[PDB]
């Protein structure tokens, strides 16, 4: 309303209308799911820590080897480190779009050795987080049942 | 509890450097577009100097005291530390006078095993060395595996579609990529 489409520019006016999804988040107190996965995030915020370290630094070694070995080529899509942050988050997470592969018989070596290294860097929150998910939720399932078996009496 | 967090701080700027070296920025409307890293060639040259200097300063007063004086040169972080320091040595020695493509980034690549240091400010990277080095025996059978999996599946897929249009599994070596993907 303040800023209505009279003083505005394209540059301007989606870096708030991109929150408005941000009032999907009242369904929080409609289901225990969503506030119990919150809780449980919490809970674990010590390994989404350690997560995203390795992750960027992952990213980082298998980028720079990648770059440095196919960097030489025809039209090789690597011009540059921030140019294969892509391909490696891409990857590191089994994604595989193929708007980039390597060509030699290096990078080939150094992507196959990446893609193994995401799968196991990945895989090692994903214990944890589901683990503690459920045992936040049995955790309420037996408080529920308790208050009612109190309820009895 | 101040050297640590100070020490923190000058492996990331060599790291953030050597990433950002790359970076095609500055349009300059006099030649073609250059790398940050070689256009502002003193800027990037300095600054990894001096963080040579901070890693070696570090290195000594670490080995300084240790027991064995020895045993601390056998380290896991000794060679790190070293292998961080060295291909800085060798690009004095080996400045671009006497150089050829095919023969420094051999050793440019190895500019960011410096970023192992942080080994010591987070549990997380040790402990997970520790714990790759308790199931060394399982790396190994799985290596064994993944080989020989490749070979066959390679072989079978190779003789399957050999011949074909543009069938681009023109060897053996040429359906290892398509089998490792897979």
């Amino acid at each position: 309303l303040v800023m209505t489409n009279n003083e505005d520019v394209s540059g301007a006016f989606v870096t708030l209308r991109v929150f408005r999804v941000f009032r999907i988040f009242k369904f929080s107190r409609h289901s225990q799911g969503l506030r119990i996965l919150g809780y449980t995030l919490k809970s674990c915020a010590s390994e989404l820590g350690f997560l995203l370290f390795s992750l960027t630094m992952a990213i980082i070694i298998f980028a720079t080897v990648m770059f440095y070995a196919e960097k030489g080529s025809s039209a090789s899509k690597f011009t540059s480190i921030p140019a294969s942050f892509w391909y490696t988050i891409v990857t590191m997470t089994t994604l595989g779009y193929g708007d980039m592969v390597p060509k030699t018989i290096a990078g080939k070596i150094f992507g196959s050795i990446c893609s193994l290294s995401g799968v196991l860097v990945i895989a090692l929150p994903v214990p944890v987080i589901v683990s503690n998910f459920s045992r936040i939720y049995h955790q309420n399932q037996r408080a529920d049942k308790r208050r009612a078996q109190k309820k009895a009496r | 509890l101040v050297f640590y967090y100070v020490t923190g701080f000058f492996i990331a700027v060599s790291v953030i450097t050597n990433v950002v070296e790359t970076v095609p920025c500055g349009t300059v409307p006099g030649s073609k577009e250059l790398p940050c890293g070689e256009r502002y060639s003193v800027a990037f040259f300095c600054l990894d100097t001096a963080c040579v200097m901070i890693f070696t300063v570090e290195y000594l007063l670490r080995l300084f005291a240790a027991p064995s004086r020895y045993r601390f040169i056998r380290s896991v972080m000794s060679i790190i530390d070293v292998v961080a320091i060295m291909p800085y040595y060798i690009g004095l020695v080996m400045t671009n006078n006497e150089d050829v493509s095919g023969a420094f980034v051999t050793l440019r690549v190895f500019r960011v095993f410096r970023i192992f240091k942080f080994s010591r400010h987070s549990q997380g990277l040790r402990i997970l060395g520790y714990t790759l080095k308790s199931c060394a025996s399982e790396l190994g059978f799985l290596l064994f595996s993944l080989t020989m999996a490749i070979i066959i599946f390679a072989t079978v897929m190779f003789y399957a579609e050999k011949g074909s249009s543009a069938s681009k599994f023109t060897s053996i070596p040429a359906s290892f990529w398509y089998t490792i993907v897979t």
